[PDB]
């Protein structure tokens, strides 16, 4: 198991869109990565200028939209590819 | 005094990308036993987009023989020494012919030993490749100067159907060196 | 004996993974650097802007996923390869 | 449904000016892409040093001029185009 | 006599190892300079944003693992090479 740190997050990235939305599959560049991943574990959360830790909003279990970039790492957990971000980096929760 | 030299089925002109290859020294050659063919369109120089496929194979426990148009780098180098290591005796050679009649001789192999060529064009990639798509073989022969296969497990209807195609295009072929290179 | 300043840590890489998941030898780029290895002693404390010292999340004796890079500094101690990193590069520390 | 977090929102960016003032059509570079987009969800608020949380004085429904660059982010919702940028990148809230 | 300021610390720079472990010796590149530096002078203490000196965590007479880069300087004290770096390039001071 892996839990992340302070204001990070453990996101397993969503499998990209083999189809389009009228049915046409998607190949190469067309079935791009996706930016939406659920989320394995929350970290503790940030820590202030004053030294409390502040529970980040993102929750396990909840999927996420989140923009890759120089602060989302890859890694991988019993051979599983899952990224590791900042709550920043984390653009938003999806919901229903 | 005049020689005949015969060989029969697929001799093309591709030899071991590596000199280690070779499972029997004193003949300087490498001989697969009924081994898998996988036949990739793309040059390849590194092993994460084979490693599902090498560890497919060494889970059969067969050889395996690769037909690309380059291998070299990470992804040579680590099947070399697996090939030592004994996990899975692999072999890789060039695939053959050039441009618009590489793909062609690739797909007559594939046809022959009843596998796929792996291309980015046709839209499969290597990390989804698997045992059914690689193709399959009774023998493999590998010099440093030719590669040949025996006697490939693939459909005799299928191997006609190509030859007729083949056919059809010897005979809209208007040049002396396409129609010979197609005979 | 060396034990980090401040928010630092510092880390022993672990061994890179010789074979595959499923026994495939890599070498060279395949067998790439770990980003994993274990703490072997944890700073004090990183210093907030009151001036108190806040304990570090990482323990002595735990495998942490650690971020190569300009913060990384590689040094020796008894003639073995170790790693010195702030608490904030260190990504996330391995339990079970 | 997606909404933000924090300091940032949501915004279907409003559909280009296909004629211009006095009637002209505008195609290529002429019709550039609007600045102006509705709020289609508000952040909970910008999390300030101290640990509490400010509402964005971004309301949803309203239009809104946005500055397209590094901060504004493409996202597909419902196969909708739509932005997700954060309240200082919002340059003003339409009205009237 | 040369006392630093405010973070910083004078560290004199440990002789560069002429042989290896297995009593190789080593020349040119491979006689890298040394990391490490014994502290000649500690400052009065860094500067928080209130106003108040913390001493630091470096003591005079111990050896320090520093940093070489832009924040090292080099200077010349009775004819001696000495470093002058703040507290935060000073990786971490040798005990043992």
């Amino acid at each position: 198991n892996i839990r992340p740190l302070h204001d990070r997050v453990i996101v397993k990235r969503k499998e990209v869109e083999t189809k389009s939305a009228g049915g046409i599959v998607l190949t190469g560049s067309a079935a791009a990565k996706s930016t939406r991943g659920e989320v394995l574990a929350v970290g503790n959360g940030r820590i202030l200028e004053n030294g409390e830790v502040k529970p980040l909003d993102v929750k396990v279990g909840d999927i996420v939209i989140f923009n890759d970039g120089y602060g989302v790492k890859s890694e991988k957990i019993d051979n599983e590819e899952v990224l590791i971000m900042s709550e920043s980096d984390i653009l938003a929760i999806v919901e229903a | 005094q005049d020689e005949l030299d015969v060989v029969e089925g697929m001799q093309f002109d591709r030899g071991y990308l590596s000199p280690y290859f070779i499972n029997k020294p004193e003949t300087g050659a490498v001989e697969l036993e009924s081994p898998f063919i996988l036949l990739a369109d793309k040059k390849i120089s590194n092993i994460r987009e084979m490693l599902p496929v090498l560890e497919a194979v060494a889970k059969a426990g067969k050889p395996l023989l690769i037909i690309a148009e380059d291998v070299e780098g990470e992804a040579l180098a680590t099947l070399v020494v697996n090939t030592m290591r004994g996990i899975v005796k692999v072999a890789a050679v060039k695939a053959p012919g050039f441009g618009d009649r590489r793909k062609a001789m690739l797909q007559d192999i594939a046809t022959l030993t009843g596998g796929t060529v792996i291309s980015e064009e046709i839209g499969m990639e290597l990390e989804k490749a698997t045992l059914e798509d690689l193709g399959q073989a009774k023998r493999v022969v590998i010099n440093k100067d030719t590669t040949t296969i025996i006697d490939g497990v693939g459909e005799e209807a299928a191997i006609q159907g190509r030859v007729a195609q083949i056919r059809q295009q010897i005979e809209e072929a208007t040049s002396d060196y396409d129609r010979e290179k197609l005979q």
